[PDB]
RNA sequence: GGAAACUCAAAGAGUGCUAUCGGAGUGCGC
């Protein structure tokens, strides 16, 4: 309906990153039917878990908002929930790994006293991790081993990491020189793929569910789809109400990419610019 | 053990269910209130309910070679 | 004037299904469903048509029924046509339904709804007589318990007396209410909010319909029949509303 | 008439109905609507009150019938000529509107023909139009076979 | 469920009969069952007033049927000599009905009493 | 055939619209955001200090859409405009012109009145009877027919 | 995730599978929700896979109330555990797309693998599924469905105003308006029985006047051949010798015979429409005293059958006020203020016995003395 | 437990020139100072409740269940009203009068604060319209007369309500010592 | 000038009409 279910006033300052997670208690079963939890890290030292009241469902008939908030020593700069067994990390002076069973952090996980950018999970291989900081450094780690396993440095600074969801070992880096980098994870000696088509900070990429396509959207007015096998732009979507798209999502029907400007609208976009939605008879999907 | 206890209950349970929906098969949608009504009615039904216990045992005595 | 013996003439009228009836004064009329009988107390028109056959007529009158006021003040179309069907939020009593429901006529039905309980009764023995309507005695804030029993209504009315009269039709119109259909609602100032005046509670009903999809297109204010009232027209447009 | 005085209230109408009224197909018509029937119930009261209503509206109709044989036959023996040539229940209504039998043949034969519809003939004659053809002599068994100003000659 | 169900507790049973005395004092009431059902289907009526314990109920019951379908609100007193005593006339009143007036100077108490009992109701 | 000549609407006089209770709703659009910080004025206390009453400021769609649309200079203008205090409507129409939406607006109700600043805007809603339009002047705000600005 | 939806409808309850999904993310915009308008695209979404009829009329009634009330049922139920597969828990539990949140607890308190839904993907789609309506049925039916959903909602609305079916005052209606017509009839018939008998024997009019013992005795004697048998007539009417003396002395005669026999079949079914008039006038006598007793006790059962049926009907004679009960004819200075008290005097035993749940007589028998003391003021 | 609002402040009697009684119309008799705007003791309903209208002659029905639950429980009983109150002028017992039958003369507490039923007086069938007391005897042993007027119409308007068995009359108690 | 549309042609609107190795066994899947 392209409606709002609640808001919050979140934070102080400025909010930094938010996920949501089907967050398994162990004093509590998942409720994960009828409320959806999602939560939120800003720079005033706080990492926020809220509920939501969601009618996705009509099983039952209350605990609205703020579950808990988790606190920290510095500040807080993005998170992102590992999806199997409710654990989360975070970055910002140092990245830290929590679970939502304890106030504290759990364990602490930097090369050296950095900070760190931005974080992604995987979407499958789920223990490992990327990140990045404004060493100009992208870092990986690994949760099984529970420590940092590598780290390449270029040439400016990597703005926003994201996995691929059907290779597990690839990913696409968005950094302030104009072209999103394309890596495999086991050799990080060659990007092996470099998609340069921008004029200004590669502001975010993500990958679209399907595999292969990226969406990006960079610190000029303008978002990019670019397919993962050619290394140039596919098209380009822009408006003029729009300024200084930051974050841009496919959509999990990997159709729609949600961009979010910075006058304030969460605009929606069709990936194929002319593809229909409505289910078409068969003489015209011929 | 295993007598015709099966088809004693299950004959129950029709004679009950069968009245229970030949009168709401009658009566279509106002449950008609009036004394001598509902007791020719409850006659009627006692009719056809006995109309269909009699070829019960009619189609029962065919099939006897049992308790 | 217009006492009970002088010779009328029947003209039809803009809106199909009401007419004209113009003597020394003129009237409003809508042909008689079921004749012979009046249903609240309303003075009838009785022509002879050729065999002889005799069909009657019933005068609206607009002082104690809504939508006769809009109109006689006049509306640049309804949606209440001879063949449609017609939902009717708040109906009171036979007072106005008789009246929609013989301007809908022996095909169309007119599923009038109410809350109270006496009106109720009262409008179940005036709905034996005539069969185009359902009478329905459930409340009009909850369309998701006679649903059972209607469906995909053509236009909508409401005279309701709540002071959430646009989540009322709003959510009976998207329950029941067809594409492209109408919605004619009658607001009623003083009732829904006594501390602002007219024009401001009108502009916030229509802005609550605007947002709750209905395009409004037509305001009328039916001012020398009741007071500070109003009737809304609206589409239903739900795609391509601009 | 017939169907109230068999069925009385509409809760019998389910095991029961004749076949000698409503042939074969508005039977389960009749059937379904009076199970799935919009109306009260009434008791026994004006239950049989209405069945002596539809007894003597059953009565209307049978001397209705048996009093227009009546007619066949009475016609018959008086004006035999008339209701050979004609029909009797045209010669009823000739006979009957113009009085005695006599008074009848003291008329010519335009006015015969003309001897219903006198109305449209007198407006017609005063204003100027063109006066009528047939009258009463309309519905008789001929000018209905003739076809086209062919029942007019 | 008894037949004179929206029947009024004892503070509002009280300002609901001071009210009519003003109403009564500035000449603006109307007295009686018939006169309280002419003036109802005449429209001018800002809410009416029976007493639930005339000895014929039904005598005042038939004025539901025409108030909740003109849409105007309807409230029971249990004394009918107390309404009389209200209204300030010799013998016990049983129905009585405010009319509507807007050069009258207890505008804003009859309101307030009107959407006291449309809350009630 | 249907001609359409609109009713005066029968809560205006002559020409006094005794509709406009104290408690007001102004139409606040786009070049008066503009003039109002470039003139250093508050919007809602600036309206309390010419209005003597409190004012309930409301924005359209149309209005919003011109605000983005004029682009990065006016970024104070749509931060400020997107304030909590005031209420949003939703127009229905093709074309977002903020000049004829807001005369199309007010025409058909009368009871908002309209803090407008361009010439021709000014011209229209002055020519149509009995509505107020206000606007920026000096360091402050000005009535233009208010039957009581005092 | 809508793969099963549940409509309910006034023949029978209806599961349909879902073929293929709606798309979700684009769910306002005008080419999608034009598809659910127009039939050649919805019938690639929705098909039918089971449509029970509940075949009872009380049983519709029964369903009615208890979807309206939010609970389910038997034939509910029933259908849900036939067509409902068992997704068993390697998988995921089953979704079913039904229509209120007020019934989503019940159907999932009942079946443990079901999951019902209803955001607005479940609401316009079970919109396009009563918008289309009989056409996806695909004929697996026996009746249209507005005539049944007539009768739904007039038995549901019945039901829940729990409207006394006894409180019948329709029947006294058109009982003195049958009375009185009947009663024209009655004697413009008989005066058809004596112009018809007149010429067999013009000197029965003078005699026998009583169209009612006219039309026996007609019935009596056929043809002017009696002339002996005295002990008859008195049983069917002294004026025995008068009519015996004039069968021979008059001769006022015409002698047809298929006529008189005529003449016999409608005298005797003229006196059978008088033996029914005698049993209507005292059918509603005691109907009169069991609908509206203070009312017939007060003004007598005639005069009140005449009124209600002057005000249309009794619930309309009541909320009458108290000075429009003046009717001419009925109710008959001193002349004219017992008249008014008669009139609100039965206003008021009007509004006794409508308004009541079923009346008494005790107030028509003191209201009765109150207007008799009234009248002995005189 | 069940009591009700104050209808209307009927009659009075100043006991002495710094306290007052007023007999109000909801049963409520109520001993006021001159110190306090509110009263010091509100004493509740004064001689009981009336007796309700009979399941015979309240709804016209036939069935004794319906014509008893329009009587609606005790929510609509109503409270026998002060008539006439008066008090013995600079003394300690005021009398009391309604409809039910009895002058119940109370008596005041030497605390000037509180009183109690002293005595009740069932001789006088009928409404109590005023009340005078009028003595004779010595300084020590007084023989007080109450003279009430006893009617069977209130003395303002007509407003007869379940009056059994009351004539025009005067009634007298020669109380002693 | 009225047009029989039943001679035929070119076109314009409104209405209704459809879907996307063979049975077991045998290493086998909950
Ligand atoms: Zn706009």
């Amino acid at each position: 309906t392209r409606e709002e279910f609640v808001s919050f006033k979140a934070h102080y300052g400025l909010v930094t990153g938010l996920c949501v997670t089907q967050p398994r208690f162990h004093d509590k079963k998942p409720d994960l039917k009828s409320q959806n939890f999602m939560l939120s890290c800003s720079d005033d030292k706080t990492v926020k878990l809220w509920s939501i009241n969601v009618d996705d469902y009509s099983n039952k008939n209350n605990e609205e908002g703020l579950i808990r908030t988790f606190d920290g020593e510095s500040a807080f700069q993005g998170i992102d929930s590992h999806r199997e067994n409710s654990t989360f990390a975070t970055g910002g002076a140092k990245i830290h790994l929590w679970d939502v069973n304890r106030l504290k952090p759990v364990s602490d996980l930097s090369w050296g006293a950095d900070n760190i950018t931005s974080l992604k999970f995987n979407q499958n291989e789920t223990d490992i991790l990327a990140s990045t900081g404004s060493d100009n450094s992208i870092v990986l780690y690994d949760l099984r081993t529970n420590s940092p396993t590598q780290k390449i440095v270029q040439t400016m600074r990597t703005n926003a990491i994201c996995w691929n969801p059907m290779e597990a070992f690839n990913f696409v880096t968005a950094n302030e020189d104009h072209n999103a980098y394309y890596y495999d994870m086991r050799n990080l000696s060659r990007s092996l793929n470099v998609f340069k088509d921008h004029v200004s900070a590669v502001m975010d990429v993500d990958f679209s569910p399907t595999g292969d396509e990226i969406v990006t959207g960079s610190y000029d007015k303008s978002i990019r789809i670019y397919k993962t096998n050619h290394g140039h732009s596919r098209e380009i979507y822009h408006t003029k109400r729009m300024q200084h798209v930051f974050q841009v999502k496919y959509s999990m029907d990997s159709k729609y990419i949600i961009s979010g400007s910075d006058d304030g609208n969460v605009r929606l976009w069709r990936s194929k610019a002319w593809e229909r939605s409505n289910v078409k008879t068969t003489r015209e999907k011929n | 053990a295993l007598r015709g206890d099966i088809a004693l209950t299950i004959f129950d349970v029709c004679m009950k269910t069968l009245g229970k929906h030949y009168i709401n098969k009658h009566k279509g949608y106002y449950a008609i209130s009036d004394s001598k009504m509902n007791i020719e009615l409850n006659k009627e039904t006692l009719n056809y309910l006995f109309s269909e216990s009699l070829r019960y045992i009619k189609l029962f005595d065919e099939f006897l070679d049992l308790e | 004037g217009a006492r009970g013996g002088a010779k009328v003439v029947i003209e039809p009228h803009r809106h199909a299904g009401v007419y004209i009836a113009r003597g020394k004064e003129d009237l409003l009329v809508t042909k008689n469903m079921a004749p012979g009988e009046s249903v609240y107390g309303e003075k009838r028109i009785s022509v002879e048509e050729p065999p002889p056959t005799k069909v009657e007529y019933r005068v609206w009158n607009p002082f104690r029924s809504k939508l006769a006021a809009g109109i006689m003040g006049g509306l640049d179309e309804l949606f209440i046509a001879p063949g449609k069907k017609v939902l009717y939020l708040g109906a009171a009593s036979g007072t106005s339904v008789s009246h929609v429901s013989d301007v809908v006529g022996p095909e169309g039905v007119v599923y009038a709804v109410e809350f109270s309980h006496r009106p109720g009764r009262e409008l179940i023995s005036m709905a034996k007589k005539r069969p185009n309507i359902i009478p329905i005695i459930e409340d009009a804030r909850h369309p998701q318990k006679y649903r059972m029993l209607i469906g995909m209504v053509d236009c909508v009315f409401a005279d309701v007396a709540q002071p959430d009269q646009a989540r009322i039709i709003a959510l009976n119109s998207h329950m029941f209410l067809k594409d492209q259909g109408g919605v004619v609602i009658s607001i009623k100032a003083n009732c829904i909010d006594s501390t602002v005046d007219a024009e401001t509670v009108f502009a916030r009903e229509v802005q609550k319909l605007r947002e709750e999809r209905i395009k409004p297109l037509e305001q009328l204010t039916l001012e020398p029949y009741e007071r500070d009232h109003c009737i809304v027209v609206g589409r239903y447009m739900r795609s391509g509303l601009k | 008439a017939r169907i109230i005085l068999t069925m009385g209230i509409r809760s019998k109408a389910s095991e029961t109905d004749l076949s000698e009224i409503l042939p074969e197909e508005i039977e389960e018509r009749v059937k379904t609507a009076a199970e799935v029937s919009m109306g009260t119930e009434i008791t026994q009261t004006d239950l049989d009150n209405i069945n002596a209503l539809a007894e003597q509206i059953v009565e209307f109709a049978a001397y209705r019938e048996q009093l227009s044989n009546y007619l066949s036959a009475r016609m018959k023996a008086i004006a035999p000529n008339l209701t050979q040539l004609v029909g009797e229940l045209v010669g009823a209504r000739l006979i009957a509107h113009s009085g005695s039998l006599i008074s009848l043949a003291k008329s010519p034969a335009s006015t015969i023909q003309i001897l219903g519809a006198e109305k449209a003939l007198f407006r017609a004659l005063k204003t100027k139009h063109d006066t009528p053809k047939y009258g009463l002599l309309y519905h008789a068994s001929l000018v209905g076979q003739a076809t086209g100003k062919n029942k007019g000659k | 469920n008894p037949k004179a169900f929206p029947l009024a507790d004892a503070a509002l049973t009280q300002q609901i009969l001071d009210v009519v005395q003003q109403a009564a004092n500035l000449r603006q009431l109307k007295k009686g069952a018939n006169e309280a059902t002419k003036t109802l289907n005449r429209g001018i009526s800002e809410f009416i007033i029976m007493a639930a314990d005339c000895e014929p109920i039904e005598i005042l019951l038939h004025l539901p049927l025409l108030c909740e379908d003109k849409n105007v609100p309807y409230v029971f007193v249990p004394s009918r000599v107390a309404l009389g005593r209200a209204c300030g006339v010799s013998r016990p009143v049983i129905a009585a009905s405010i009319t509507t007036n807007d050069a009258s100077a207890i505008k804003t108490q009859i309101y307030a009493v009107k959407d006291k009992i449309e809350t009630l109701l | 055939l249907t001609r359409n000549i609109p009713q005066v609407s029968s809560a205006l006089f002559f020409q006094y619209n005794q509709a406009i209770k104290p408690p007001y709703q102004v139409l606040i659009d786009t070049n008066f955001i503009n003039f109002s910080i470039q003139k250093k004025v508050d919007i809602v206390r600036g309206m309390m200090d010419c209005l003597l009453a409190k004012c309930n400021p409301l924005i359209t769609d149309c209005v919003m859409a011109e605000l983005e649309k004029l682009g990065p200079k006016y970024r104070i203008a749509l931060k400020l405009a997107r304030d909590p205090r005031i209420k949003r409507l939703s127009c229905s129409h093709k074309g977002t012109y903020a000049n004829d939406c807001l005369v199309h607006r007010v025409l058909q109700h009368k009871c908002y009145i309209v803090a407008t600043n361009d010439a021709g805007l000014k011209q229209r809603i002055r020519k149509i009877p009995g509505i107020p339009l206000m606007s920026v002047g000096g360091h402050a705000y000005v009535i233009e027919k208010l039957p009581d600005v005092f | 995730p809508i793969e099963y939806l549940l409509f309910e409808e006034p023949t029978g309850y209806a599961v349909f599978k879902v073929k293929l999904q709606q798309d979700d993310i684009g769910s306002r915009l005008k080419e999608v929700q034009e598809q659910i308008n127009d039939f050649g695209a919805f019938t690639k979404l929705i098909e039918l896979v089971s449509f029970a009829p509940f075949k009872g009329a009380a049983e519709a009634l029964e369903n009615a109330n208890d979807i309206s009330e939010g609970l389910v049922s038997e034939s509910l139920k029933a259908i849900l555990d036939l067509n409902l597969p068992k997704a068993s828990s390697k998988k995921k539990n089953i979704t079913l797309a039904i229509s209120d949140k007020n019934l989503g607890p019940s159907i999932k308190e009942e079946f443990p693998y079901v999951d019902c839904i209803s955001n607005e993907l479940a609401q316009d789609l079970i919109r396009g599924v009563r918008l289309h309506g009989e056409k996806l049925f695909k004929g697996l039916q026996s009746g249209d469905l507005e005539r049944a959903q007539l009768g739904l909602g007039h038995a549901y609305s019945r039901a829940k105003v729990k409207f006394s079916v006894q409180k019948n005052d329709n029947h006294i209606i058109q009982a003195i308006a049958l009375l009185d017509q009947l009663d024209k009839d009655i004697n413009t018939f008989a005066m058809r029985v004596k112009e018809w008998y007149g010429w067999h024997f013009p000197e029965l009019a003078k005699l026998v006047p009583d169209n009612y013992t006219f039309a026996k005795l007609v019935l009596f004697i056929k043809d002017k051949a009696s002339l002996n048998d005295d002990s008859l007539h008195d049983l069917a009417a002294g004026i025995a010798q008068r009519v015996i003396d004039n069968a021979r002395i008059s001769m006022g005669q015409d002698i047809s015979e298929t006529d008189m026999e005529n003449v016999c079949v409608f005298a005797q079914r003229v006196a059978s429409l008088a033996d029914y008039r005698r049993q209507l006038y005292d059918y509603l006598c005691e109907k009169m005293h069991t609908v509206a007793p203070n009312l017939s006790e007060l003004i007598g059962e005639v005069i009140g059958a005449r009124l209600i049926s002057h005000a249309g009907s009794l619930t309309n004679l009541s909320k009458q006020a108290a000075s429009t009960v003046q009717i001419l004819g009925a109710e008959k200075k001193n002349k004219g203020r017992i008249s008014r008290y008669l009139a609100n005097k039965c206003s008021m035993a009007s509004r006794i016995d409508n308004y009541s749940e079923e009346p008494s007589n005790v107030f028509g028998s003191v209201l009765k003395k109150q207007v008799e003391q009234r009248l002995e003021f005189y | 437990p069940l009591f009700f609002c104050e209808g209307s402040i009927d009659v009075v009697s100043m006991v002495d020139d710094f306290h007052f009684i007023t007999g109000s119309d909801n049963g409520n008799i109520c001993l006021w100072s001159l110190a306090k705007k509110k009263p010091i003791f509100t004493e509740r309903i004064a001689h009981g409740i009336l007796p309700e209208p009979s399941f015979n002659d309240i709804s016209g029905e036939t069935d004794e269940e319906l014509r008893k639950r329009q009587l609606q429980g005790k929510k609509l009983l109503q409270p026998f009203w002060i008539t006439s109150l008066y008090a013995i002028p600079y003394s300690n017992v005021f009398i009391s009068g309604s409809w039910s039958g009895s002058l119940k003369v109370w008596k005041i507490s030497d605390n000037l604060r509180s009183f109690e039923l002293l005595g009740e007086l069932s001789g006088a069938k009928g409404v109590v319209t005023k009340i005078q007391v009028v003595e004779s005897g010595k300084h020590g042993k007084e023989k007080f007369r109450i003279l009430a007027s006893i009617a069977k119409e209130h003395r303002l308007g007509r407003w007869i309500a379940n009056v059994s068995g009351a004539r025009n009359g005067i009634y007298s108690a020669v109380i002693d010592q």
